[PDB]
This record gives structure tokens, sequence and C-alpha cells, in this order.
RNA sequence: CUCUGGCAUGUUGGAACAAUGUAGGUAAGGGAAGUCGGCAAGCCGGAUCCGUAACUUCGGGAUAAGGAUUGGCUCUAAGG
RNA sequence: CCGCCGCAGGUGCAGAUCUUGGUGGUAGUAGCAAAUAUUCAAACGAGAACUUUGAAGGCCGAAGUGGAGAAGGGUUCCAU
């Protein structure tokens, strides 16, 4: 809703934050098995639950 | 005689016999169109605005039962398309269709 | 092109419906680099934009 | 690369292969068991007309409940259909391997198709929704095409 | 039904118009003989003016029942 | 990695509406049929029934398919 509380909208800050692609350079580092973010949110499929 | 100007009456009653209301006018648009191909000898058929306009004049499903429309065959050289003629279907405002007979147009 | 920005914008600019604004169907390349509200005015003054009449609903018969 | 069958001649051969292809697989393996053994312009001008309408592919394997046409009984058969992404499939195959014969200097009207192979790719996942809450598979079944074309006289 | 405003027919399109369906409608003569059963459908329907029974806790029953009229146009009279 | 002499065991599968994973016939089948409706031309594009623009025919019909909010969503907003 447009009216939230600090906290809630902090911790609406941290989610959008974190739901992004990996950058594409980590994959040349050596020993690198980590192919794609596993951690990815979609709004409409997965809901936070806040 | 590839390029050709010819004036025609369609009887579109004829052809949309049976036809649903809700589909009385756009079977309309495709009998013209197939009555171009037919006649003209070409794919690539072209409806101008107006005629889409005439057929749709009345709605629907009450379409005009007879139609008067000018058939001139011209040459798609400004494209690089595969057929070298095509047809443009131009509408003609007639006050009756009594004695109008298929003429040629002369340029 | 793709107008529905111009179309947007024209609607808001001339505080009508977007049913009643008009772009020119020849002139679409001039209208289509028009990405500001300011660009969207000069169409405006330039006549490339123009708002429709409202559709007439005459009340002779009530009358 | 391994083709199913290894050419006779490889200097008067070419090949062309896909792979994952979203095309139905049932309709191709019926497609192309049509063009099997026919000449690369026959072929050509055959999948066009499959694509207009003028000739069908006749469903003699995987026919369960194809309808019946009159141009299958060109085929010796009475169910025939149109498939018209599988024949654009092959088409845009054909061509390829066309190129690939004018890259190794192979006589264009010359080469016939005599190997085809159609081979199930593996699915993709798609789900539909059902009555009482099920969620059922709703899934591709895409293929892999390879042929190999040679010269004939 | 239309204007302002909105939309593209509700996750597809083309061709045809078989049976059986789902939704709608009509049907000579008869008129519930159908069926467990008038189920379903049908009949009635607004308004104006008439006319309204048994019974009754006198409040109702009651839009009981039953009947007539109804458009368009041109006027007349009345109501500030 | 195995033979032979001994030692030890979570030691032999066809079934248990067995467990987990995979795969078929069904089958290119059922289906993609609730809420009237689309058509013409042009543009962009490799590609247009579906995008955009213009024109036409329609619908929502102010108890809206309109314009704004609360809760809930949490970036879905806007541009490329
Ligand atoms: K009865
Ligand atoms: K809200
Ligand atoms: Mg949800
Ligand atoms: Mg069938
Ligand atoms: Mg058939
Ligand atoms: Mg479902
Ligand atoms: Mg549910
Ligand atoms: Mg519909
Ligand atoms: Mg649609
Ligand atoms: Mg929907
Ligand atoms: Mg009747
Ligand atoms: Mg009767
Ligand atoms: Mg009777
Ligand atoms: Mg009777
Ligand atoms: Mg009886
Ligand atoms: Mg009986
Ligand atoms: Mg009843
Ligand atoms: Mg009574
Ligand atoms: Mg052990
Ligand atoms: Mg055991
Ligand atoms: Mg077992
Ligand atoms: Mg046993
Ligand atoms: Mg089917
Ligand atoms: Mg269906
Ligand atoms: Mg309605
Ligand atoms: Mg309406
Ligand atoms: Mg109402």
């Amino acid at each position: 809703s447009s009216h939230k509380t600090f906290r809630i909208k902090r911790f609406l800050a941290k989610k959008q934050k974190q739901n992004r692609p990996i950058p594409q350079w980590i994959r040349m580092k050596t020993g690198n098995k980590i192919r794609y973010n596993s951690k990815r949110r979609h709004w409409r499929r997965t809901k936070l639950g806040l | 005689n590839e390029v050709v100007t010819r004036e025609y009456t369609i009887n579109i009653h004829k052809r949309i016999h049976g036809v649903g209301f809700k589909k009385r006018a756009p079977r309309a648009l495709k009998e013209i169109r197939k009555f171009a191909m037919k006649e003209m000898g070409t794919p690539d058929v072209r409806i101008d605005t107006r005629l889409n306009k005439a057929v749709w004049a009345k709605g629907i499903r009450n379409v005009p039962y007879r139609i008067r429309v000018r058939l001139s065959r011209k040459r798609n050289e400004d494209e690089d398309s595969p057929n070298k003629l095509y047809t443009l279907v131009t509408y003609v405002p007639v006050t009756t269709f009594k004695n109008l007979q298929t003429v040629n147009v002369d340029e | 092109s793709m107008l529905r920005l111009q179309k947007r914008l024209a609607s808001s600019v001339l505080r009508c419906g977007k049913k009643k604004v008009w772009l020119d169907p020849n002139e679409t390349n001039e209208i289509a680099n028009a990405n500001s509200r300011q660009q969207i005015r000069k169409l405006i003054k330039d006549g490339l934009i123009i708002r429709k009449p409202v559709t007439v609903h005459s009340r002779a018969r009530c009358r | 690369v391994r083709y199913s069958l290894d050419p006779e001649n490889p200097t008067k051969s070419c090949k062309s292969r896909g792979s994952n292809l979203r095309v139905h697989f049932k309709n191709t393996r019926e497609t192309a068991q049509a063009i099997k053994g026919m000449h690369i312009r026959k072929a050509t001008k055959y999948l066009k007309d499959v694509t207009l309408q003028k000739q069908c592919v006749p469903f003699r394997r995987y026919n369960g409940g194809v309808g019946r046409c009159a141009q299958a009984k060109q085929w010796g058969w009475t169910q025939g259909r149109w498939p018209k992404k599988s024949a654009e499939f092959l088409l845009h195959m054909l061509k390829n391997a066309e190129s690939n014969a004018e890259l190794k200097g192979l006589d264009v009207d010359s080469l016939v198709i005599e190997h085809i192979q159609v081979n199930k790719a593996p699915k993709m996942r798609r789900r539909t929704y059902r009555a009482h809450g099920r969620i059922n598979p709703y899934m591709s079944s895409p293929c892999h095409i390879e042929m190999i074309l040679t010269e004939k006289e």
C-alpha cells in the first residue's frame, strides 16, 4: 500500500536490491559453479509474505 | 495490355447469401477480393479504403446488394515483390444499377 | 513505428481523451521522434497533432 | 557430429542438421518421410505446395484422428494434412544443405535427399490448469533433424 | 439507444453448416390425453376509467375476480 | 581390478494400490466454444489475423469496459 511504515519500506528496499542477476564476470573466476542467480524473486509469482 | 482498367457491377447479395449477420460485411470484402483475382488474374488485390467504407456503410449485416467497382490492374514495379502486377479495386458511386454493363476505362 | 507514448502525451497536453487525438498518418516519422511534452506541443502548434471535434449528439430531435 | 548413416561418397555429399527445433516431432517425421529420396528441386517445390495446401503430407504412422483429404490419393493413402511449420523448418534446412553443397562445389541441380532422420529432442516444461485445483503437463515435443544429400546422374 | 471517457469481444485464427448437443424461437388441428407431479414453457402483465366475492383478528382479502380504453394529427377548456 | 585359503555382512527382487527417478500407448487425441464484431489501407520490420497510425463499423452506456482511492501487492510505475 502507499501507506507503509519505515521498517516495511526498508525491508522492501533490501528485497529489490537482492533481486538482480549475477555479474557476468563472476563466472570467469576460478572454482566458479554459480551459473545463474537461483534466488531471483518475481513480484507476481512468489510473494514476500512480509 | 498488362495495364488495363475496367468497371464492373458485383452482385454482393448472391455472393453473401446465407452468411451469418456478424460475418456478412467481412465476407463481402472477401468475395470482392476473390472477384478481382478471378477477373484480373492476379493475386495481391488492394481494396481502396472508400470501397471498404462503402461495403460497411450500412453496418455489418445489411450489406448493399450491388456495388459498382473499378478494377485497375497496375504494375507492382515500385517494390521487389514476387508479384509484378497487382489490382487496385476502387469504389464507383452510382445512382442506379439498371442497364449498367462491364465497360473498359481508357486512360 | 510505435506511437503509444505520443498518443498518451498528446492526450495529456491537449487535455482530451486518446480517442480525440489525431496523429498525422503521413508524417509519422516526425511524430515518432518526439519523446517530450515540449516537442508534442510544437507538433500541436505545427498542426501535426490535432484535437478531433466531439461526436455530434444533437438534441434537435428532443426539442 | 555423427549422422545415423555415413554418406557413401563423402565428396559428393552435403549434410545439414539442427537440434532442439521447436516443431512438432510427429508432424515433422511424416513430412520428412514424404521428401525422402526426392530431388532437391522437387522437394523444394513440394514443401512450398504443402505450405500452400496444394500437396499434402500423408500421415502414415502418426495418423490417429488425422482427417482424410483428396490430395492423399497421390501417396496411395487416405489420411493427409499440410503441416506448415514442419515444411518451413525442412525448407530452411534444405537451403542450408544447398549452401553447404555450393561451399563444397557440388552440382546443386543433381542432389537427392538420400538420408533424412527426425529424432525426438528433450521436451520443454509448460503447465496447464485443470479442474479441482489440478496442474497437468503441457509439454512441447521438439525434434533433432538431420539429412544428407548426394549427387545423382 | 446516445455523448464524455474507454475498449477490441475476454489465452487463437481460417473453412464448412452433418448427426448429437448447449442457448434461443416458431408450429396446422387438439389442449395435460404427457408425467410421480403442468416439470419446462406458455398465458397474465403498464397506466386510465369502471367493477370487485367468501371469509375476517374489521386492519385486510385486493392489482380479488371481471370489463373497457390506449397511436398519430388538429383543436377546445381548465389549473399561474 | 581379480583368483585361491580364511574372516565379516546393511549380500541376490517381479510383484508389496512398494519408494524415487525416467518413459510409453492413449494422441497430434480431448481440447484452445460464457459475456454481439470486426474490416480497409499504410508504417516499422527478416517475418503481421494479433504491434502502431489513419479510416470505417461496433460495444461499455455515468449502478461504466469511465475517472480516483482504502486494504493487499512491492517496483508491477516510466524510458530505452
Ligand atoms: K396431467
Ligand atoms: K490501495
Ligand atoms: Mg496472486
Ligand atoms: Mg479427426
Ligand atoms: Mg480434411
Ligand atoms: Mg483449465
Ligand atoms: Mg483453485
Ligand atoms: Mg464472441
Ligand atoms: Mg479476438
Ligand atoms: Mg482475460
Ligand atoms: Mg413464424
Ligand atoms: Mg399448436
Ligand atoms: Mg392454433
Ligand atoms: Mg381450451
Ligand atoms: Mg394423466
Ligand atoms: Mg400415462
Ligand atoms: Mg414453473
Ligand atoms: Mg383469494
Ligand atoms: Mg556393509
Ligand atoms: Mg537388504
Ligand atoms: Mg523392480
Ligand atoms: Mg515374488
Ligand atoms: Mg481436434
Ligand atoms: Mg473447440
Ligand atoms: Mg447491453
Ligand atoms: Mg450501447
Ligand atoms: Mg441502468
